[PDB]
């Protein structure tokens, strides 16, 4: 009939436009982040803006994509990663200012330690090993200014290290691998990202194309 | 969703005329476009149909290769040349917009379109009835005879009802004679063999004197006819 | 009741004809 | 033991839908056995069919994650889920234009999960802070809240005499709750995990439950209590979604071995064993007919069996 064949054009009109649509959407990399509570949600998108889930554009060098932060939920993570099952790269912002405070009264421990087994939960997962988790040091000055003021050791008697700028933000990085257990297909990049300067964004997001290669070299199969 | 048409006058017998209209509201690249056109002594008769997005493109047998059809999917706006057009070909045209897929309604707003007055295989469906004069408000049963055989895999009538309003375009409100459209309705019903097709009337208004128009759906070339009115 | 309710879908699930 | 065993059913795919790039999570069957409704994760509102296998609609989403596809009976309106807590409600048939929308539902916090269209005007949403309450879209607010589950709740499942709803949350037990008055009536427990999806007996006696714990049960509303187990041996996965037959003689539970399995009423029995899906399983829909049922997987490929 004459709806039966003009059926045919429209169905090869919207799967060329779905085709389209999948194309663009296959250039843009997908951006996870997350992190603690209140670990600096806002003041990492309120930089590369200038030059209940979040979503946010911003391109650089000719490369639009789109991020996710994932904003306030308080729920579990066996149906929550499910719907984030594929993503190419997910950014921790671990906070700096959860070792010092006292324990919660719901939680059993600090919020350091939730931190930590947040990172553990999400690193140490079954459902994607492929991915990549990247970390981002968030509020450095203040960090530097308490463990000046405070000492660092006392709350950790695992290590008997100094009490040092540079020691301490080189001590954290190794502290991250040892909950790993499969590393022949998992990495860990860190980075420093200083909260007085705008141009540290692009020292940042050339490690992207560090991280993106590699899942790209996993449609390759040679490694 | 409105479509103004424009480009009137006098035409010479063997010249050219620019035929235009303008419509915007919707997503010109997602809808179909019929050139109907409505006659003051013969019914409705369809010319051109192209699909959307400018695909497929299809024409009648006494057409194909005299006129030709374009489009503008930014600018919104149509075309129309004529090329040695005849003084026998002369009506009203229209700019009809559609749409088909699963269940859909196809001709809801159509235009109002402009006089155009000239100086000086093929399948053919026939009516039952032409004018006969009855009460509003008696039962009327318009019925409709068909000369080819029925019998598809969904199992529908392909057969599309249209009433001629005199003072806008005639509208499609019976689709598929089981179905009810919208702005109108449910008082009707249809009925009948893969044949002969009887459709019930019940409870007419007033005002009710427009011409009926019959319609097949399984060939490009819609063949109207004449069709069935009533009177007061 | 429990077998009622079951007699209903057991005559259509398996005597279907692909119509 | 007393039931005249139906045996062994062999089971066929009738056909396969092609044309989808991103994850099926819902594919949610219309009351018409025509069309059905399947969700995307880059925000395409797709709608698929059986017989003519031709899709008929799709429009880019402001939503990019969509957790579900809610089908109205009359096929008017049409809504999908989120995770950003926006339940965008969209119709079809529109004049002077494809797909719009009027009225936007927003208020909730935790991420919605399934949607369920109790007719053409109410709607209940499940969202993920243990608030499956009704919505309206006149009014654009929720009139009645469902609270009483220590967790959040993931699925829901409706009534054909649309009266009321029962609702399960991850505290491995399932309520049932009313529209009118809009509180829990009665409470089953048993299930050794959390549940995954629901579904309701279309008699409206009783109603079946998957879990992760590899084990299905039917509570009776009648007798307070479950009839029969499922159990199973050589399984340790569990279940993630369930559903019954036209009139509920037989049982479909998809399992995480990328594959299904066709259970009996009583007997228990393995009936018609599923294979064929390149990834797991997400959710599977069954006609009011119960002639063909469609399953969706995450390998975009929605095939029908019959």
């Amino acid at each position: 009939s004459a709806e039966d064949k003009a059926a045919v054009e429209r169905s090869k009109m919207i799967d060329r436009n779905l085709r389209e649509d999948g194309e663009k959407a296959a250039k843009e990399v997908k951006l996870l982040l997350l992190g603690a509570g209140e670990s600096g949600k806002n003041t990492i998108v309120k930089q590369m803006k200038i030059i209940g889930i979040v979503e946010t554009h911003f391109t650089d060098k000719d490369l639009y994509f789109k991020m996710f932060d994932v904003g306030a939920q308080r729920s579990e993570r066996k149906k929550w990663i499910h719907c984030f099952e594929g993503v190419t790269a997910i950014i921790f912002c671990v906070a700096l200012s959860d070792y010092d405070l006292v324990l919660a009264e719901d939680e059993e421990m600090n919020r350091m330690h939730a931190s930590m087994k947040l990172f553990d939960s999400i690193c140490n997962n079954k459902w994607f090993t492929e991915t990549s988790i990247i970390l981002f040091l968030n509020k450095k000055d203040l960090f530097e200014e308490k463990i000046k003021r405070s000492p660092l050791t006392i709350c950790y008697p695992e290590y008997t290290g100094s009490n040092t700028y540079e020691e301490a933000a080189a001590y954290i990085q190794c502290q991250f691998e040892d909950l790993n257990r499969r590393k022949d297909t998992k990495e860990i990049y860190t980075h420093f990202t200083c909260s007085t300067d705008t141009k540290n964004v692009q020292f940042v997001f050339d490690a992207v194309t560090d991280v993106i290669i590699k899942n790209n070299l996993k449609e390759c199969g040679l490694y | 969703v409105q479509l103004v048409e424009s480009g009137g006058g006098l035409v010479q017998p063997g010249g050219s005329r620019k035929l235009s209209c303008s419509a915007s509201g919707f997503a010109f690249s997602s809808f179909g476009m019929h050139w109907v056109r409505q006659a003051p002594e013969k019914g409705l008769e369809w010319v051109a149909y192209i699909s959307s997005g400018s695909g497929t493109i299809y024409y009648a047998d006494t057409v194909k290769g005299r006129f030709t059809i374009s489009r503008d999917d930014p600018k919104n706006t149509l075309f129309l040349q004529m090329t040695s057009l005849r003084s026998e070909d002369t009506a009203m045209y229209y700019c009809v917009r559609s749409i088909y897929y699963y269940g859909s309604s196809p001709f809801d707003f159509w235009g109002q379109g402009t006089t155009l007055t000239v100086s000086s295989s093929d399948i053919v469906m026939t009516q039952a009835t032409s004018s006969v004069p009855v009460t509003p408000g008696e039962s009327v049963s318009i019925s409709c005879r068909s000369s080819k055989s029925l019998l598809h895999s969904n199992g529908n009538t392909y057969l599309y009802w249209f009433l001629q309003r005199p003072g806008q375009s005639p509208q499609l409100l019976i689709y598929r004679m089981s179905n009810l459209a919208s702005g109108v309705p449910d008082r009707f019903s249809g009925s009948g063999s893969g044949t002969a097709f009887t459709l019930t009337i019940s409870r007419l208004e007033a005002e009710d004197v427009g011409v009926y128009y019959c319609m097949q759906h399984l060939e490009y070339p819609l063949t109207f006819g004449a069709g069935t009115k009533l009177e007061l | 009741k429990v077998s009622k309710a079951a007699a209903d879908l057991m005559a259509y699930c398996e005597a279907h004809a692909k119509e | 033991n007393n039931i005249d065993p139906v045996g062994r059913i062999q089971m066929r795919t009738r056909r396969t839908l092609r044309g989808h790039l991103a994850k099926i999570y819902a594919m949610h069957w219309g009351t018409d056995s025509r069309l059905l409704v399947s969700a995307s994760q880059d925000g395409k509102l797709i709608i698929w069919d059986s017989y003519t296998t031709n899709k008929v609609h799709a429009i880019p989403l402001r939503s990019s994650w969509v957790m579900t596809c809610a089908y109205a009976p009359s096929g008017n309106y049409v809504a999908c889920g989120g995770l950003d807590n926006i339940c965008s409600i969209y119709n079809l048939k529109t004049r002077e234009g494809n797909v719009r929308v009027s009225r936007e539902l927003a208020g909730h916090t935790g991420y919605l999960s399934c949607c369920r269209f109790l007719d053409d005007n109410q709607i209940v949403t499940s969202s993920g802070d243990t608030t499956c309450a009704l919505w309206d879209i006149e009014t654009g607010q929720q009139t009645t809240t469902f609270t009483g589950h220590t967790g959040d709740v993931m699925s829901l499942s409706l009534a054909p005499d649309t009266r009321l709803f029962v609702s399960g949350a991850c505290d491995a037990s399932a309520k049932l709750w009313d529209v009118r008055e809009g509180m829990c009536r009665q409470t089953f427990t048993g299930h050794e995990s959390d549940i995954n999806a629901i579904c309701f007996f279309p008699n409206g006696n009783a109603f079946a439950t998957g879990s992760d714990d590899a084990t299905c049960r039917l509570f009776d509303l009648r007798a307070d209590q479950e009839l029969m187990t499922y159990s199973h041996d050589n399984i340790i996965c569990g279940i993630t979604s369930v559903s019954f037959s036209k009139s509920g003689r037989l049982l479909l539970a998809g399992y995480d071995d990328f594959n299904c399995n066709v259970w009996d009423a009583l007997k228990a029995d393995r009936a018609g064993v599923l294979a064929g899906h390149d990834n797991r399983v997400s959710c599977l829909g069954v006609t009011d007919d119960g002639m063909a049922v469609a399953t969706g997987s995450w390998d975009s490929f929605l095939k029908i069996w019959n």
